[PDB]
């Protein structure tokens, strides 16, 4: 009468952690944060 | 759990979208047991003074041993647990020398800076005391590889990132016979899980028996421990493999 | 929770997106410009001193050759790789001591603001491409972001 | 991306109802009830 | 007597020595028989083979 899934395995709790794990590098720049931002109305912007 | 990120991309006008379901995953941790016994005679307990005592620092040396060198590499398969340097062989955070038999000071930055950005940030440093010093010796002008001076203890940071010290990795890749030698390791140690059940306990078996059933004069203790521990993601972590001509 | 969690990683996959495709746009299809193509071929690009080989000198050359009305505002931009090999040109302790080892990363090179930039190519020897554009300097007010 | 564990399947909990299930028949009987119960203090009873 | 279960703290393998397992022990006495088969009438229908 063990571990087994038969012999009183049944019995014990099942211990999980909601938390989801992020398996993805991503990526980080900078840029915005040295280039210039322009609010665009339509489809082009011209100067 | 353990997942990932939705796959964006740029699509023209009129244009039907791609399914983007992330997949999920599911890392699970096994605990194993570790066990131990010190079988005694009755002569030998009552002669010899103060010997449970004795006994007791004997289990405890030998646990501490065994946990250490198990956490280091523990094979993963059979009754072992994974130790972090098992877990790493042979996946994607291998990384080989510039040159081949070989430690120089680039193999530092290497291992450094492929990890991703995300994860450098916030990982440590992890190897055996021959390695440090091998890293100390690289300087001889007091350029920019002088970690340290010579007549001071060992240095608490490097790159300002923290560093830690573990016997049980490879030190030598020329002495031993092994064709691959995991001499260096730096990641984000968050991503390695220590399952803790309960701490040593020992206990006290008062008659032993013999072959036909019968007791044979002797007694014996007792110790167990219960622990488990493995990886859940691989990718944070930049092991690198000096591999030998073998 | 399913709603937070994807809403989680939509936000990832977009951040991820957009980086890549500001720093290596292809500028043609469906896709953005980005920095490094804009600038590709153009009069922008320079060639090192010697041939498969980066050095001090190339730093400096790329500092200086820009017009003083654009030098004196301006930022880099470059893999980690490329600042580390940066830091291991410094060998007897001369004017290439950047910083020494067991430090974390510096701010300034050349008095400079310093920018990183993941996706920009990082070694020109293991990888197969022919061209490695891997340092940049500029005034970044020239870049146009327009977003809507 | 449903009920299935690697769509998502593996996020649901886990519902149990820790209480066993007795799958036995049992027996009764009603002898204790009505025979005569004597307590002894050895080996065999004797009349 | 009744009903006693004893706990058995520790059992041992093959090598006389322990495999980490434990037990509960249970045993119970009781004896009968009729005294005088003359008060019972007992019912029994025979069916032929």
């Amino acid at each position: 009468m063990g571990l087994t899934k038969a012999d009183g395995g049944y019995l014990v709790p099942f211990q999980l952690d909601p938390t989801v794990i992020i398996t993805s590098n991503g990526s980080l720049n900078d840029i915005r944060r040295f280039a210039r931002q322009v609010v665009a109305t339509g489809d082009v912007w011209h100067g | 759990v353990s997942s990932a990120a939705v796959q964006w991309s740029w699509d023209a006008e009129f244009e039907e979208v791609s399914d983007d379901s992330p997949e999920f995953g599911q890392p699970e941790i096994p605990v194993k047991k570790a066990q131990g016994f010190v079988p005694i005679s009755i002569e030998a307990l009552q002669d010899e003074a103060n010997v449970t005592e004795t006994v007791a620092l004997l289990f405890a040396e030998g646990k501490d041993e065994l946990e250490a060198v198990t956490l280091t590499t523990g094979t993963g398969q059979g009754n072992q647990p994974t130790g972090i340097v098992t877990a790493l062989a042979g996946t994607a955070a291998e990384i080989a020398p510039v040159t081949a038999e070989t430690f120089a000071l680039a193999d530092v930055y290497a291992v450094y800076e492929q990890l991703a950005a995300r994860h450098r940030r916030q990982g440590a440093w992890l190897a055996n005391n021959l390695i440090y010093n091998k890293i100390r010796q690289f300087d001889t002008q007091g350029g920019a590889g002088l970690w340290t001076t010579i007549g001071n203890g060992e240095p608490s940071q490097l790159l300002g990132r923290p560093v830690g010290e573990a016997e049980a990795m490879d030190a030598n890749w020329n002495t031993s016979a092994s064709a691959d030698n995991f001499v260096l390791l730096y990641g984000n140690f968050q991503n390695y899980v220590i399952a803790d059940r309960i701490g040593m306990t020992v206990e006290f078996i008062p008659h032993l028996f013999g072959t036909n059933r019968r007791p044979n004069g002797s007694r014996g203790w007792f110790a167990y421990y219960r622990m488990g521990a493995d990886v859940v993601n691989p990718n944070a972590f930049r092991l690198l493999n000096v591999e030998t001509a073998s």
